[PDB]
RNA sequence: GAGGGGAGUGAAAAAGAACCUGAAACCGUGUACGUACAAGCAGUGGGAGCACGCUUAGGCGUGUGACUGCGUACCUUUUGU
RNA sequence: GCACCGAAGCUGCGGCAGCGACGCUUAUGCGUUGUUGGGUAGGGGAGCGUUCUGUAAGCCUGCGAAGGUGUGCUGUGAGGCA
């Protein structure tokens, strides 16, 4: 089809800091 | 040529009658236990009912040994809150003699769906006479 | 009428004109063979082996064909440990009809 | 020279598909899936060759055991007896007399408690 | 929220158990025109009970 | 006579086509149209086009007379489908498959 | 209209243009057998019943698999999963 | 104190393979017979099948090749034949 573009992000994005 | 093999459509059975009174309770139980899987026969089948129907008398009148008369414990859970519930041997007899030795050889017969259905052909009867003259069941000791 | 004899290192019990599969034996496709050790005869009433063996005790059959059982799967196998092999397997047997029966 | 492979390929999966035959799901469809199932059937039967023979014998010792009660006399004695009753061997299996000609056990009883007299 | 394993053609199949439909049976028919339609509603033509209601 | 008539591509899933191909599953024709006529699914006028189709061929090319006339095979194959992509956001794309579905009818009478 | 059924062309239409071969995942319709008192790597050893073929029987082939003994996938990495 | 149950240990029956010896008999293979055969890293040995060159202007093949899908047989297996 024509149908053919991604551009997946980065992760997504909000939180974690997970103690440190 | 493959050994033999019990086949449900055709096993025989047999009713019987025994008499709880004074008999101690589980020494009893492991007979019952025994000739309700047919352990005595061409039990030769363990995938195979291959016992006899037998009926208990005088449960209530039933013997026990040691303090275990007033001390034997008797535990279930009610799957609830926090509903474990217990009832010592005598309280058990007061209400519902029957159990103490329903629960007695249910532990004794095996595990799962057979042993659930051997449990069945025992029937347990409070009192002294039962209303299965119709089965025309044989007396036996032990 | 049956009697039961010795000769797979393993024993039978056996009515004469009973096909039986026995482990293999050094006889040609035809012939005919004796079974001297026989463990025991049956009749209305039968003869045990004092020592093993009845005396005057002998099964007697012909041979009816050789030949090879189903094939059997050897499967070798150990987990995480990058080993396993698989081997096939099939096992000779000969065929014997029994017309003995001596009581 | 190259080497189109992938029919052999097939080969080899299919060989084990068909061993499957009969398996839940995945276990049936699923190459990945299947060639597990495949040996470990494999790896039970290996086993279990070996337990055959154990469940048998137990099967025949525990009908033995009736019939030698039945006719008034533990197994134990009972095979103490015929290995006294003057030597003489003989299979427990075949001790399938138990269930078909109950005399000829019931003979075989009285033989063996002789030899315990 | 989401799944810990490919949950099964079978399970699938089991959840539809009750997504299936359902007839009628009820289809009446009316006393002047012939006429079928759904209980207590207008036919095609306008009828029902009988009497001409609706020209169109 | 089985005398079957079809519809390829149609725009259904088929999973929704069943449901109303289920109805019909062996009843006479007669009723059949009589279920699907009042039945408020897209997929019973689909169904019904393809019943009628099916009839026309029994009666027009092989024996007929639809009277003595039982749909006694009906299923619906899943068709080819077709890809297009929405965006639900942040650039992170959905396939969405428009899927399509092969209706078939088998109108027999034994 | 889409799509389809006939007709006709052709060695072939099941080569009909979404067209040589047409595997596999995946999804259905049909039939056999099992399944609504039962607990777990789902198989394996046993094993009745049912359907089907046999054979002349003869506890035989195929399919299913009540009930039952045993039984916690694979890879990697690890002292060890 | 005597039974008996109990393992892939021991024994029994059949089979394979390496190394021995002894007898049949040596471009060897038989028959015994004693013995050995859990196995990761890893060393050694022997093989299956795939693509392509020769052998091949041969051989198979429209009386049906390759591929696909079943079925039977066969080998210790990778496989092979039909
Ligand atoms: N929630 C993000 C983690 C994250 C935190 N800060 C970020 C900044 C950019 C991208 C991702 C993140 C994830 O799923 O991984
Ligand atoms: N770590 C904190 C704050 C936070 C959210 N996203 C972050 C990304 C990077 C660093 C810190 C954060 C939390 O998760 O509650
Ligand atoms: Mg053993
Ligand atoms: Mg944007
Ligand atoms: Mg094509
Ligand atoms: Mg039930
Ligand atoms: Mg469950
Ligand atoms: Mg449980
Ligand atoms: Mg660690
Ligand atoms: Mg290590
Ligand atoms: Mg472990
Ligand atoms: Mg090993
Ligand atoms: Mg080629």
């Amino acid at each position: 089809h024509i149908c053919v573009t991604s551009k997946w992000f980065n992760i997504d994005n909000k939180i974690v800091d997970h103690r440190p | 040529m493959k050994t033999f093999t019990a086949k449900p459509e055709t096993v025989k059975r047999d009713w019987y009658v025994v008499d709880a009174t004074g008999k101690t309770l589980g020494r009893l139980a492991t007979e019952l236990a025994r000739r309700l899987r047919g352990k005595h026969k061409a039990e030769y089948t363990p995938h195979v009912d291959t016992g006899d129907y037998i009926i208990v008398l005088n449960a209530d009148k039933v013997a026990v040994t040691g303090n275990k008369r007033t001390d034997k414990v008797y535990y279930h859970h009610t799957g609830h809150i926090g509903g474990i519930k217990q009832a010592t041997f005598e309280e058990m007899i007061a209400r519902r003699p029957e159990r103490v030795i329903e629960i007695a050889v249910k532990g004794m017969l095996p595990k799962g769906p057979l042993g659930r259905a051997m449990f069945r052909k025992l029937k347990v009867y409070a009192g002294n006479e039962h209303n299965h003259a119709a089965q025309q069941p044989q007396v036996l000791d032990i | 009428m049956y009697a039961v004899f010795q000769s797979g290192g393993k024993q039978h019990r056996v009515s004469e004109g009973q096909t039986v599969r026995l482990e293999k034996l050094d006889i040609a496709t035809g012939e005919t063979v004796e079974f001297a050790e026989v463990l025991m005869i049956a009749n209305g009433e039968e003869v045990k082996i004092g020592v093993p063996f009845v005396d005057g005790g002998v099964i007697k059959a012909e041979v009816v064909a050789h030949g090879r059982g189903e094939k059997v799967k050897i499967v070798k196998f150990r987990r995480r440990k990058h080993y396993r092999k698989q081997q096939g397997h099939r096992q000779w047997f000969t065929d014997v009809k029994i017309t003995g029966i001596s009581a | 020279a190259r080497v189109k492979r992938g029919v052999i390929a097939r080969a080899r999966h299919k060989k084990i598909l068909k061993q499957a035959k009969g398996y839940y799901g995945a276990r049936s469809r699923v190459y990945r899936v299947a060639f597990q199932a495949v040996i470990k059937a494999g790896q039970y039967a290996y086993r279990d060759r070996r337990q055959r023979k154990r469940q048998f014998r137990q099967l025949w010792i525990a009908r033995i055991n009736a019939a030698a009660r039945q006719n008034g006399i533990s197994y134990s004695k009972f095979i103490n007896g015929l290995k006294k009753a003057s030597v003489e061997i003989d299979r427990k299996i075949l001790a399938d007399i138990a269930v078909f000609d109950k005399v000829a056990f019931t003979a075989l009883v009285e033989k063996a408690k002789a030899a315990l007299a | 929220a989401v799944q810990q394993n490919k949950p099964t053609r079978s399970k699938r199949g089991m959840r539809r158990s009750h997504d299936a439909l359902t007839a009628v049976t009820s289809l009446s028919v009316d006393k002047t025109s012939g006429e079928k339609h759904l209980r207590h509603h207008i036919t095609a033509d306008g009828y029902y009970r009988g009497r001409k209601v609706i020209a169109k | 006579m089985e005398t079957i008539a079809k519809h390829r591509h149609a725009r259904s899933s088929a999973q929704k086509v069943r449901l109303v191909a289920d109805l019909i599953r062996g009843k006479k024709v007669s009723q059949a149209l009589d279920i699907l006529t009042y039945t408020n699914k897209k997929a019973a006028v689909l169904v019904k086009k393809v019943l009628e189709s099916a009839i026309a061929n029994a009666e027009h090319n092989d024996g007929a007379d639809i009277d003595d006339l039982k749909v006694t095979k009906i299923f619906v194959d899943e068709g080819p489908s077709m890809k297009r992509i929405m965006p639900r956001a942040k650039g992170r794309a959905d396939r969405i498959l428009k899927r399509t579905s092969h209706i078939t009818v088998v109108v027999s009478d034994r």
